[PDB]
């Protein structure tokens, strides 16, 4: 007896996403500590990019963040390569 | 002392869940509002604002 | 776009003892002449835990910079062991070569570095207090990480 | 399947984070998609480094330390 109405629980990124990411990168085994760590890192990345993006948006005097604002922010983030040019 | 990623059973991580796999409309601009781009005067102004912030920070 | 790109970094005298200098042969292309200085530096990451354990081993200036392809040798003394947190001394860490123009870092070349005992006893039973005279530094030179940042030239 | 981070939780995270900088913001769907693509790329790259990092420490299990090193090597501070 007694039926319960469900509440939307999407908050943050759950464990399988982190496993999926790690597998993409060739990782075969992870400490449990990896989960929280990855969340922390993603959060910082997003915090930086978004900040810059919103600033672009503020300078256009609009309330809508466009794709281009993001592109520019990402350009600010820095690009990593696995070898040298030339 | 870790967790094996492979993974007999790893298939469980790859299920499609359309409810979670689609963006929703809330918070999104659809389909007409101000998208107008940054130009230059506003752009370089922003990059200066942020560079100076990253000085102060 | 960028006026300077790195063509190569040769890691010389590697592996070597922990106490031996880092030695890099740096080669780069300059597409448009620079009237001011490039500043190069080598930074040892003493601990993954915090940037506060970074040691700047050495800094060198290059300028003015003609257009063309150029090379110079950058050597720096080994880090001060006393400033390295003991738990992070042995094993993997990172060393960095960065380049700055008008105070803005436009390039960061990182290498993983494995600090290992070659002595089997020490490998098996490492002392609480590391013996740096017994550590070999192996820079993983086949796997550089080259990160570029957009900066304002002039 | 090419799934990495699920779209909707990622959107909710972006909006939650954006909330602090400015309020009543909107995003183009393309903007969220670009953010997600870069986020996934960044995390996957970190993980590749992490695997290398662990490989030379003679570990099969990657640790938070590995991730931190991968970040330093890219100049986060």
């Amino acid at each position: 007896r007694h039926r319960k109405v469900l509440r939307d629980n999407i908050q943050g990124i759950t464990k399988p996403a982190i496993r999926r990411l790690a597998r993409r990168g060739g990782v075969k085994r992870i400490s449990g500590l990896i989960y929280e760590e990855t969340r922390g890192v993603l959060k910082v990345f997003l915090e930086n990019v978004i900040r810059d993006a919103v600033t672009y948006t503020e300078h256009a005097k609009r309330k809508t963040v466009t794709a281009m604002d993001v592109v520019y922010a990402l350009k600010r983030q820095g690009r990593t390569l696995y070898g040298f040019g030339g | 002392d870790g967790e094996e990623l492979i993974g007999d059973g790893m298939e469980r991580d790859y299920r499609a869940i359309p409810e979670l796999d689609a963006y929703e409309a809330e918070g999104l601009a659809l389909d007409d509002e101000d998208v107008e781009e940054l130009t230059a005067s506003q752009r370089e102004a922003a990059e200066r604002a942020m560079r100076q912030r990253d000085r102060e920070a | 776009m960028a006026k300077v790109s790195v063509l190569n970094v040769a890691v010389l005298e590697n592996p070597s003892p922990f106490h031996s200098p880092f030695r890099f042969e740096i080669s780069f292309e300059c597409s448009e002449a620079l009237a001011d200085d490039l500043e190069w530096k080598i930074i040892y990451v003493g601990s993954a835990e915090s940037e506060e354990f970074d040691q700047i081993l050495d800094s060198v200036l290059v300028g003015p910079v003609p257009a063309g392809r150029h090379m110079f040798v950058f050597q720096a003394d080994a880090p001060n062991p006393s400033l390295i947190p003991e738990t992070d001394a042995v094993g993997v860490t990172v060393v960095l070569i960065t380049c700055t123009y008008h105070g803005q870092e436009f390039i960061r070349v990182g290498y993983y570095v494995n600090n290992e005992y070659l002595n089997p006893e020490l490998r098996e039973n490492p002392p609480m207090k590391p013996d740096f005279s017994q550590l070999q530094r192996n820079i993983l030179a086949s796997n550089p990480r080259v990160t570029r940042f957009h900066i304002n030239w002039d | 399947t090419e799934l990495l981070i699920r779209k909707l939780p990622f959107q909710r995270l972006v909006r939650e984070i954006a909330q602090d900088f400015k309020t009543d913001l909107r995003f183009q769907s393309a903007a969220i998609g670009a953010l997600q693509e870069a986020s996934e790329a960044y995390l996957v790259g970190l993980f590749e480094d992490t695997n290398l990092c662990a490989i030379h420490a003679k570990r099969v299990t990657i640790m938070p330390k590995d991730i931190q090193l991968a970040r330093r090597i890219r100049g986060e501070r």
